[PDB]
């Protein structure tokens, strides 16, 4: 069977790079390859197909390419909104392999996290259990780290952390960071806070509640 | 219009088997090559198999030639794919097509596990009493405890589009959890009225807490 190998695994450009994304088979597939563009909970949108022939409607920048075994997808002056994933698809024979698949991150210059805590819910309250939650949005680069100063003391002990993928216009993310406790616990402690360490200012951004 | 239309998502216990339902529309599958994928949770894209509705011979990856069975019938264009003996390993978005230029299917979520299903109590996200008077302000909705995927938040029921943030909710213990923020001028809040409107499908829930101050 004709495997499909890909790579890069990831990669990273800003915008206006020429970019190419490689796909190669173990065996001849005779230009029968087809590129998708996965953006995240979107269904594959087919690019090129027949090796080199691009879908109507697909922008000029998109170009396919490639001869027996090695093929190469080009996206020329890359734009916001070609992050995501892309896929090769080989049909020269079944079974029609995938490729691994390529992770595309939109170079962008750095943001920082515009930081928002807000203490449990009002009603939540009487369930028995509060989680308080902090929002940092709209930043970059993805790495940046925030912490949980229960009082006094550090805590990491329950917390939900979960990033946005890139903007459509900004590239930038975003991190909805949750401290889950229960009632008592939060009842008894006061300045709750949420402290984001990212790579854009020594000091750290610091939003807190003291109830 | 020329469109496939895939079953809706379904909560099946492992072991089972699901029979998914294509449903192409504007034209006639008799004369196309249909084929699935298959899609695990963060994962990469599997093919399942390839069918010719007008004679029947499908063609499938040893892997899946275990479980999955392609067949369609012209009738009524529905292409169909059965999933025998599910386990967890086949929790995933399965995907129709066609081997044209045409679009493939929204995906039918399969969700194999034995959580009942449950509906998710959404939580109001206002600030905590700080000088929000600064340009824009920013509330939220945090909805947990709900299983299974998926829901859908909205803000003043679509009237909200920009600076509207939903994470994709984490599993714990078999529920989930999600958030959503949103950034309106500090005029809009809170002399105009905010507040999130999150549905649940499998729970024929559907809810509105209002975003009012503390
Ligand atoms: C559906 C695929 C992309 C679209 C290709 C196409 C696209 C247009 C067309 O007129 C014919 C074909 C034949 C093969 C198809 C491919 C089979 C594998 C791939 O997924």
């Amino acid at each position: 069977q004709i495997v499909m190998t890909q790579t890069p695994a990831s990669l990273s450009a800003s915008v206006g790079e020429t970019v190419t994304i490689t796909c190669r088979a173990s065996g001849n597939i005779y230009n029968y390859l087809a590129w998708y563009q996965q953006k995240q909970g979107k269904s594959p949108q087919l690019l090129v197909y027949n090796a080199k022939t691009l879908v109507d409607g697909v922008p000029l920048r998109f170009s396919g390419s490639g001869s027996g075994t090695q093929y190469s997808l080009k996206i020329n002056s890359l734009q916001p909104e070609d992050f995501g994933n892309y896929y090769c698809h080989h049909f020269w024979n079944t079974p029609y392999t995938f490729g691994g698949g390529t992770k595309l991150e939109i170079k962008r210059a750095d943001a920082a996290p515009t930081v928002s805590i807000f203490p449990p819910s009002s009603e939540q309250l009487t369930s028995g259990g509060a989680s308080v939650v902090c929002f940092l949005n709209n930043f970059y680069p993805k790495d940046i780290n925030v912490k949980w100063k229960i009082d006094g003391s550090e805590r990491q002990n329950g917390v939900l952390n979960s990033w946005t993928d890139q903007d459509s216009k900004d590239s930038t993310y975003s991190m909805s960071s949750t401290l889950t406790l229960t009632k008592d616990e939060y009842e008894r402690h006061n300045s709750y806070t949420c402290e984001a360490t990212h790579k854009t200012s020594t000091s750290p951004i610091v939003k807190s509640f003291n109830r | 219009e020329v469109q496939l239309q895939q079953s809706g998502a379904e909560l099946v216990k492992p072991g089972a088997s699901v029979r998914l339902s294509c449903s192409a529309s504007g034209f006639n599958i008799k004369d196309t090559y249909m084929f699935w994928v298959k899609q695990r949770p963060e994962q990469g894209l599997d093919w399942i198999g390839r069918i010719n509705p007008a004679n029947g011979i499908s063609k499938y990856d040893p892997r899946f030639q275990g479980k999955a069975t392609l067949t369609a019938d012209t009738s009524s264009n529905t292409a169909y794919l059965q999933l025998d003996n599910l386990t967890s390993e086949d929790t995933a978005v399965y995907y129709c097509a066609i081997e044209k230029d045409l679009p493939w299917g929204q995906g039918t979520l399969v969700t194999v596990s034995v959580a009942k299903t449950t509906p998710p109590s959404v939580y109001p996200l206002a600030p905590g009493s700080a000088a929000q008077t600064n340009s824009m302000v920013t509330l939220g909705c945090l909805v947990k405890g709900y299983f299974p995927e998926p829901v859908t938040v909205t803000w003043n029921s679509g009237s909200l589009s920009s600076g509207v943030h939903t994470f994709p909710a984490v599993l714990q213990s078999d529920l989930y959890t999600l958030s959503s923020s949103v950034t309106v001028p500090s005029s809009t809040w809170p002399s105009e009225t905010v507040t999130c409107n999150v549905a649940h499908p499998a729970s024929s829930t559907k809810v509105d807490k209002k975003i009012v101050p503390r």
